[PDB]
């Protein structure tokens, strides 16, 4: 809604460097005070974030016209995989710069061999949850003689710890009930690993009356010898459970003297933990 | 290197590739004859079950019938 | 760095005669489990034929 | 060389998988093994409840 | 020959290297198979033992009914 | 300590892979011996030959 | 024990040997390499000079 | 440890033995190969040394010849 | 049955040791029929050298017949 912007793009094969050039933008929507906004363009490679090129900035209009050009010097091989980008800014003297719009376009979409030149649509650039982790388990619960067995089976795509490297995970279970920790539990220490595989099996001793006020808490955290032990991510099945969680819950339940593994998406702490302070 | 070197590497590498299927396909059929084999423990425990059930009646019965 | 791929090579060739025997070890369970089934049959059919006899029993002598 | 680098890692990924698979082999078989001595043992105690309920049933069916 | 050799290798290293995609993908299938095959496991373990009580129950209860037949006798 | 004798075996299948390699490059290498034989057998016949011929045209020639 | 540590140092021993063995087949695979190529240009300068020879002695016995 | 324990072992055991049989086997056939090639050798460098001998004297016959 | 069982056990262990006794003695000999391959490899080696220079030789001498042959010519 914001406005167009017309660009032109094409390879000299010469010098093997890509030529990208900034025509003009219209009808971009007004945020500054005179009815027009001050807007510049920031563009760069979509590939690698380096040495990214800003034109000049237009003062008050919403027709901005930059006629400016651009030169990355990228050979033609790596070209194919590497995108552009193209975000509209707004200037603003106090604060921060606010963005306008932003357009990506794919290498292997272009054709080269002709001059290309065309007018796109802007769009809102992108502000998905941050862990991007996975944590895969088995539930058992045979009711008469009220054992749940918990087996840690394996994590997935876990969130960088360390620095330059892969991180050390380990699992720790609670067992949660008013919001109070009861029992502790935790996993061998699997180091340098993007998917730790555990395989380990825990026991707790859960009353069949007891069953639909329970709270399991899985934690997959990071082990540094020294100092505090940050935390990766954490989910949580039982009493106050959504998603997923209670269907795993729920097939614990309906299936009994008979384990079923599933896997669960990490969520943060805190919103976790505000929620077992619930009831 | 030459082109000796790097025919030597991608024949070793088929050959870890072919090795790798054959774990592979070992895995397969090992999660297959499991399965069945679950099946097979299914009917075992029902046809256990029943045999105890008319174990139980029949010593309840002899049990009734001596006194 | 053809150290790599040969002691890649190597652990590949481990978990594949790991896993054979094991694969093995699995058909001997099927066999036992199979004769387990027959035998299974076999006493519940039998406590079946006892439990009649026991109904007459208890219906003789009660 | 980022050809053959990008091919590197995927040979790391797959080491360090291939770790994985063996220990997930040795619990495997491990447990397999255990699982058939039980096996061995429920077959004893069946045949014997086998003859046990054989037995029981001739002599119940011999005051008849 | 020379043009020819080059792109042999830079061919060579394509394929290995889609060689070695495929075997992640082979011991991705392989990782996963194995863990259903210890669920499996560890279910048929807990229905053996379910079996060993019914055993055991079974022997019991013969033992009382052989008892029961030895005192009508 | 199982480690030690399947560690010892992984080192014996290792030695055993190059020593095959090895063989059948030894092989090849008594392929090239060969052709090179004949070769040489040829070589010094045409040798001979051309020894001769020389005689006869120094006591041409000269 | 003694019957089991005895075993254990022959194991030990057996584990030297074999290393040595391997250090030993890596430097044969080798040379035997390097030998083979050395054979090759052999028959390339074999070859050369046995086409020398052949067309030497047919200029020379021309002349005659 | 058990009877199975000890099995195991002793079969294991009797594998490295094969292993280390083939290996042995190998390197026999190996010095056995490289004798034989050591002969070939011996004749060719000898059929070499007779056509240098023959090449030699040709040269003279024909540098005299010329002049 | 224990007795044969203790027994079996330690027959076992013998067989073992002995078998890793015959290990030694064979990577003993495949030591041995390595070092004397590698003498042959460079005795072999040097008698090749010899047949290099012998070639080198021969291409010379023949550089120069037909030196001679196209100066008659
Ligand atoms: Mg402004
Ligand atoms: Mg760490």
């Amino acid at each position: 809604k914001l406005g167009k912007l017309q660009y032109s793009l094409d390879y000299d094969f010469q010098n093997n460097q890509l030529l990208v050039g900034i025509i003009q933008a219209a009808e971009l929507p007004a945020l500054d005070m005179g009815g027009t906004s001050d807007p510049y363009v920031k563009v760069f490679l979509l590939p690698d974030k380096k040495k990214k090129f800003e034109t000049k900035v237009h003062r008050k209009t919403l027709n901005p016209v930059f006629n400016e050009q651009f030169t990355f010097k990228v050979p033609y091989s790596e070209l194919g995989g590497k995108t552009l980008v193209m975000a509209v800014y707004d200037f603003d003297r106090f604060s921060k710069h606010d963005i306008i719009g932003e357009f990506k376009v794919p290498m292997n979409t272009v054709d080269f061999g002709h001059v290309t030149e065309e007018w796109r649509d802007l769009q809102s650039a992108e502000k998905e949850q941050e862990k991007l982790g996975d944590i895969c388990f088995s539930l058992r619960y045979v009711p008469t003689a009220g054992k749940l067995t918990v087996v840690i089976l394996e994590a997935k795509n876990l969130k960088k710890m360390d620095v330059g490297g892969l991180s050390d995970p380990y699992v720790k279970i609670h067992l949660m009930q008013n919001g109070k920790r009861l029992k502790k539990k935790k996993t061998t220490i699997k180091k340098n690993t993007l998917n730790p595989y555990y395989n380990e099996s825990f026991s707790f001793e859960v009353p069949f009356e007891q069953i639909q006020k329970v709270q399991v808490v899985v934690t997959v955290l990071d082990y540094d010898k020294i100092g505090k032990n940050d935390a990766i991510g954490k989910v949580f099945v039982g009493y106050n459970s959504t998603g997923a969680e209670l269907r795993h819950w729920s097939d614990m339940l309906a299936n009994p003297r008979r384990p079923i593994a599933q896997w669960h998406t990490l969520q943060v702490e805190e919103e976790v933990d505000a929620m077992l302070a619930v009831k | 290197m030459a082109l000796s070197e790097i025919e030597t590497r991608h024949s070793e590498i088929i050959k870890l590739e072919n090795s790798i299927r054959e774990l592979h396909d070992m895995f397969m059929d090992m999660a297959m004859l499991v399965e069945s084999q679950g099946e097979m423990i299914d009917r075992i425990e029902y046809n256990v079950e029943h045999a105890v059930d008319y174990v139980e009646r029949a010593v309840s019965d002899t049990k009734k019938a001596v006194k | 760095s053809n150290r790599r791929l040969q002691q890649t090579q190597a652990q590949v060739d481990e978990v594949v005669d790991i896993m054979r025997v094991n694969v093995d070890k699995v058909l001997e369970r099927d066999q036992k489990l199979s004769e387990l089934d027959d035998r299974a049959d076999a006493l519940q059919a039998g406590a079946s034929q006892f439990e009649t006899s026991a109904a007459k029993l208890k219906r003789k002598y009660w | 060389m980022a050809r053959e680098n990008e091919m590197d890692e995927n040979l790391e990924q797959v080491s360090g998988i291939i770790g994985n698979l063996r220990h997930m082999a040795l619990d495997m078989g491990n447990e397999i093994d255990t699982q058939n001595r039980q096996i061995d043992r429920i077959m004893e105690k069946a045949d014997s409840n086998k003859t046990r309920i054989d037995e029981a049933n001739q002599r119940a069916t011999k005051m008849l | 020959e020379l043009e020819e050799m080059q792109r042999r290798a830079d061919q060579l290293a394509d394929e290995s290297l889609e060689s070695t995609r495929r075997m992640l993908q082979l011991v991705e299938e392989s990782k996963d198979a194995g863990i259903r095959t210890l669920v499996m496991l560890d279910e048929q373990g807990e229905q053996l033992d379910r079996v060993e009580e019914g055993m055991n129950h079974i022997n019991q209860d013969m033992k009382e009914a052989e008892k029961n037949l030895k005192d009508l006798g």
